[PDB]
Parts: structure tokens; sequence; C-alpha cells
């Protein structure tokens, strides 16, 4: 979706980026570090729970 | 559909059945050509009747 | 010989009705396409809702381009540029915010 719209916006503009999970006690501890790895990668936010 | 599937996300969900949808665009060629086969048969059963 | 004629016609009458068919505009091909190659929204469709009265003038300030795609930036196209050598002869590209 970003690839598409970067290129028909402003190009200074960069969109958030935020996603969820219910029932977030699914994931351990090492679940929660690579998510985070990754999560910080790519400039994401979290509502896990 | 982003939403609800990050909301259930996971292997074991609707999601990684419904990725045909959520990935996948819709096409309106193949709509109106099965359309258009539709008109032509109904044409040939109106002559055949 | 006379049906026949009216066949040549009517074959004529359907494939122009075709070109007048579908989705926006006269057709989905190449230009539909470049609406995903690039970011090329069709003009006829960027005016889809264009007055009966405005049309003609449309049309014709337009010209050719009528039926042109715009597309923010056409420097971007030019990396895929050399693919198309299966696009109308002839092809309208167009900068701006579609």
């Amino acid at each position: 979706w970003e690839e598409e719209s970067r290129r028909l916006r402003g190009k200074d503009i960069s969109p958030c980026r935020l996603l969820f999970l219910d029932q977030a006690a699914r994931l351990d501890a090492k679940s929660i570090a690579t998510l985070f790895e990754l999560c910080e990668r790519l400039q994401m936010q979290l509502i896990i729970a | 559909r982003l939403i609800e599937a990050s909301l259930y996300g996971g292997i074991s969900s609707a999601i990684t059945r419904s990725l045909r949808d959520y990935l996948l665009p819709e096409n309106s060629g193949v709509r109106k050509a099965f359309q258009d086969m539709e008109a032509a048969l109904r044409e040939n059963r109106i002559t055949l009747e | 010989v006379e049906r026949d004629e009216v066949a040549a016609q009517k074959r004529e009458l359907e494939k122009q009705i075709e070109r007048l068919s579908q989705p926006s505009g006269a057709e989905d091909s190449r230009m539909i396409a470049l609406a995903e190659r690039f970011g090329g929204v069709l003009l006829s469709e960027i005016y889809d809702d264009i007055t009966i009265d405005d049309a003609p003038y449309f049309s014709a300030l337009y010209g050719p381009a009528r039926h042109g795609i715009v597309v923010p930036d056409l420097s971007l196209v030019r990396p895929h540029l050399e693919t198309l050598e299966d696009c109308p002869e002839d092809l309208y590209l167009i900068e701006g915010d579609p």
C-alpha cells in the first residue's frame, strides 16, 4: 500500500504504520523481542494486548 | 480486513485462506467477459427454443 | 449481397459499442494498465462526471491526449518505457496530482 501511495502523495509525507493483536499472551519473551525488532526496523506501531 | 486480520492474526485463522481476498484485486475484466458469455448463451438458448 | 452488407454494418456497430463499453473511457487495456504500472489514472476517468456541455470543450482541449493518463511523474515512467512495445502506437502521459 505504501509503495503504491507514496508516489501519489507529498514526497515528504510518510504515512503512519500501526497494527493490533488481541490475546497478546500467545506471545512469549522471544516472540516479543523479535516482533519489536522487526517493528522498529519497519518504523511501525503496535497495539498488542 | 487488514485490521481484523491483525486483531486475530496468526496462521491458524481465516486469514490464511482469505489471503486471496486481502492481497488481491477484484478484476472487472473477467466479470465483464463472463457477462458477455452469458449474453451469448442466452441468445443461443433463445434460438434453440 | 444486401445481407452481407448489413452484417458488416452490424459488426462495425458491435465493435464500436465494445469500444465505448468499459470501464471508463474506451477500454481496459494498456491505458488502464498504466494506472498500476504507475499511478497513471486515466484523464477521461479523471473527468468522468464532466457535464455534457463541457465535455465537448474538454475533449477539444485535451485533443488526442483526451485519452491521456495523468502521472505526477513521467521521469518515473522512464524505467518501464522500454517495456511498452505492446501499447497504442502513440501514448499520452501527463504530470500532476490525479
